[PDB]
């Protein structure tokens, strides 16, 4: 009732030939895909998120700040832990996200945490539960 | 388009990485394993096979095992994939009637 | 019936009032490709969630 | 209905002992794998007489 | 589009020449021999006909055989797509019981 | 489609894709492939139906 294997990668040829061989294609197979790589992912899209010389257009508070206190907002009043984690515990008020000192411990880690809220299909499905709340933000994003 | 080879609506990746069923307001949804979004709840970590429809070979699906749309009548621990579903029937035998057939 | 035999691993555990109760969980056979598939199971983590 | 056996073959059934049992054909089915959902299921239609 | 005439999901060249099934991740993958790194893992070269769909001609596919997805019945030593998988059935007589049908 | 009518193509008898119990002579197109069925009698039993 349909194609079986469509990748069609045999036509492929991988050499390296000696020890430690380490092969890399387009495919990603190997040390390419793996649970362990997408656990460090979690950890280095949680932290300091991208390595590279120079990232997106906004790392400042000046147009990106007034958003992410608009954006703070919860219709079913949960997202504990599941937000700011290690953030020395969730804020019960902080008194509604305007204050730098002794709390740009998280602001960091809050930036670094939105590209990770929103990054290819799979994270959708995650972002898709929050349904409302997030979509707003992730609109945003979209029309850049 | 995300992969599904086993075709059992569930993509493969998260088959292997580690995966959950929550409801939200009425809602199941299908998430990824998240230990900082779930592991509080107290939901359960499920892997299964990419490749297999059932990975218990069971006549059950995986989604179908973790998602509730199946028999009511199999038993709340095996509604785990790795978990394999069958009946052990036997019989026993309480009386004997033997007639003579005499006329 | 025979699939699932030839699958898995059985246990037999009577310490639930005294009632030999079996279950069969799946576990990969090395030899066989597509059984490999299956994520690895420990003996704890099976007795875990069987019983 | 039993096998039935008449007079002359039970005599000599009793005095021989004699009986013995041969296996002609074997009746009997495949199941195939199917790729829709990895079940193995029985084609009734086919038999291994075909194979 | 590469050619499988004997449609089986493999491609000719492959039966012909050689091929493996290892899987670098729990997905199962089948490809070209290489003698570097599948004889070091001890993998065994595989060739069938390009234009049987059963090599063999048992009512096994010759992918079906090297993949696993096949009746688990199947001894090991069959599993190979140039060695036949087939039932010998014979009958043998544990006892006799006759009945004289005398009034 | 058959030229020799029997119910097997041209194409399947010199290709080999048929019943492999054909006989090989068969195999040419212009001869045709058919059983020839007839049955012997080893032996009778008659039995009285005499009470
Ligand atoms: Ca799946
Ligand atoms: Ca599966
Ligand atoms: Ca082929
Ligand atoms: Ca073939």
């Amino acid at each position: 009732i349909y194609g079986k294997d469509a990748l069609l990668h045999e036509h492929y040829v991988y050499a390296k030939e000696g020890y430690c061989p380490v092969l890399v294609i387009q495919s990603s197979e190997d040390y390419v895909e793996n649970t362990e790589k997408a656990l460090n992912v979690y950890y280095e899209i949680g932290k300091i998120l991208s390595r590279d010389i120079l990232s997106k257009i906004n790392q400042p508070y000046q147009k990106f700040l007034d958003v992410l206190n608009t954006i703070k907002n919860a219709s079913d009043s949960d997202g504990q832990d599941l937000l700011f984690t290690n953030q020395l515990k969730e804020h019960p008020t902080d008194f509604s996200v305007e204050f730098l000192e002794q709390n740009s411990n998280e602001v960091q880690e809050v930036f670094a945490k939105a590209f990770a809220y929103y990054i290819e299909p799979q994270h959708r499905d995650v972002l898709q539960l929050y349904a409302p709340e997030a979509f707003n933000y992730m609109d945003k994003f979209n029309e850049q | 388009t995300v992969p599904d080879r086993d075709n059992d609506g569930i993509p493969d990746s998260l088959e292997v990485e580690g995966y959950t069923v929550d409801v939200k307001n009425k809602r199941t949804f299908l998430s990824p394993w998240i230990s900082n979004i779930h592991e509080k709840k107290g939901l359960t970590k499920y892997k299964s096979s990419p490749e297999k429809w059932s990975t218990a070979s069971d006549p059950y699906s995986d989604f179908e095992k973790v998602t509730g749309r199946i028999d009511k009548n199999v038993s709340p621990e095996a509604r785990h994939p790795l978990v394999a579903a069958y009946p052990i029937v036997h019989v026993d035998m309480e009386n004997i009637i033997l007639s003579k057939n005499e006329d | 019936l025979p699939q699932i035999q030839e699958t898995t691993a059985r246990i037999i555990f009577n310490g639930k009032d005294l009632n030999l109760v079996e279950r069969r969980i799946a576990a990969v056979n090395p030899s066989d490709p597509l059984e490999t598939t299956k994520p690895d199971m420990t003996l704890k983590e099976a007795l875990k969630i069987a019983f | 209905t039993p096998i039935t056996m008449n007079y002359n073959q039970f005599l000599e059934l009793e005095k021989t002992k004699q009986l013995r049992l041969d296996t002609d054909q074997v009746y009997g089915n495949i199941a195939t794998y199917n790729f829709e959902n990895g079940r193995v299921r029985v084609d009734t239609g086919s038999n291994w007489s075909e194979v």
